[PDB]
């Protein structure tokens, strides 16, 4: 499964 | 910014004339991802060609496999034609059953 | 043996019109199991292995929502990076991301990864401790400072050591018939005269899985690298891999040369010699 994390550059 | 594709043209199984097989053109080590790959039969483009989903290596360079069913014969010539931003002219690699 | 789960994401901007082209692929070891392509008709995460097809609708709904959320972050990132690098809106640029986990023979956590590239060069990467960031340049330093203030690594470490590992074990069990089966290489030697006094001996390894393999030549029991050619390992197209290694030799001296094959599917390495006649 994919992660469900908000990680904007 | 730009890396040229490495190309390998080969069959899925050891080739025998008259025996159905799959012709592969594996393109790798390139950047950017936009690339044109054609499989050829006697210099003419084969229409039913599929390809894998774009992926990349540890060094970020891309790879793709282009493939189609074929039947090797004594008279037919097969090749892979590659075009990319790093190439001045399309690169043609001929299929040799021994490689 | 050891195992891994990895996701690869590529987003390519299309400045002339519309949103970026986005392609996502998931792998268990050397087997692709899921895909998403923004250009395809489904607009869903799709299966690419039979053992994942058994997952229910909640799985597919969840993976589709997450992969579309990854697509939107990459779209925003392309715009952010264009600004950090003071680039025009005219050219096409690429963002790549890869993340995943490695487990040992006991199926316990060994290593985690989460890294980015911009236009094919390292941008930012999670260190092996899963706590700190490696920023290649000052633009990546700006992202590092934001991610430190936001507990990003904490959430990533929890996913990489927990969720990632747990789902990998599940896939390994559901796909045991292929995923836990090693396919030893089928090996043979071919001979190609290059003249009446020299020939190429080519050592083939076909139909193997996983992709990792070593092919080496020896002459009179000593390692030989000169007059040698080794092709990159390549996919056969049926889920297995191929490789060959060749050496140019004086005709009549073939019996001094041996090819040595090492692979996870072989309890002991194989030795090949040319059969003359
Ligand atoms: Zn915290």
């Amino acid at each position: 499964v994919l992660n469900d994390i908000l990680s904007r550059l | 910014i730009q890396r040229t594709p490495k190309i390998q043209v080969y069959s899925r199984h050891p080739a025998e004339n008259g025996k159905s097989n799959f012709l592969n053109c594996y393109v790798s080590g390139f950047h950017p991802s936009d690339i044109e790959v054609d499989l050829l039969k006697n210099g003419e483009r084969i229409e039913k060609v599929e390809h894998s989903d774009l992926s990349f290596s540890k060094d970020w360079s891309f790879y793709l496999l282009y493939y189609t069913e074929f039947t090797p014969t004594e008279k037919d010539e097969y090749a892979c034609r590659v075009n990319h931003v790093t190439l001045s002219q399309p690169k043609i690699v001929k299929w040799d059953r021994d490689m | 043996g050891s195992h891994s789960m990895r996701y690869f994401f590529t987003s390519v901007s299309r400045p002339g019109r519309g949103e970026p082209r986005f392609i996502a692929v998931g792998y268990v070891d050397d087997t692709q199991f899921v895909r998403f392509d923004s250009d395809a008709a489904s607009q869903r995460m799709e299966p690419r292995a039979p053992w994942i097809e058994q997952e229910g609708p909640e799985y597919w709904d969840g993976e589709t929502r997450k992969v579309k959320a990854h697509s939107q972050t990459h779209r925003v990132d392309l715009g952010t990076l264009r600004g950090y690098y003071n680039q025009s809106e005219a050219g096409s640029h690429t963002v790549q991301r890869m993340y995943g986990c490695d487990v040992g023979s006991d199926w316990r956590f060994l290593r985690g990864y989460h890294q980015y590239a911009y236009d094919g060069k390292d941008y930012i990467a999670l260190k092996e401790d899963l706590r700190s960031w490696t920023a290649a340049d000052m633009a990546a330093q700006t992202t590092k400072h934001k991610w430190e203030a936001a507990h990003v690594a904490e959430q990533l470490r929890a996913y990489l050591e927990g969720t990632c590992v747990e789902w990998l074990r599940r896939y390994l069990e559901n796909g045991k018939e292929t995923l836990q089966r090693t396919d030893a290489p089928k090996t043979h030697m071919t001979h190609h005269a290059v003249s009446d006094h020299e020939a190429t001996l080519r050592c083939w390894a076909l139909s193997f899985y996983p992709a990792e393999i070593t092919l080496t030549w020896q002459r009179d029991g000593e390692d030989q690298t000169q007059d040698t050619e080794l092709v990159e390992t390549r996919p056969a197209g049926d889920g297995t891999f191929q490789k060959w290694a060749a050496v140019v030799v004086p005709s009549g001296q073939e019996q001094r040369y041996t090819c040595h094959v090492q692979h996870e599917g072989l309890p002991k390495p194989l030795t090949l010699r040319w059969e003359p006649s």
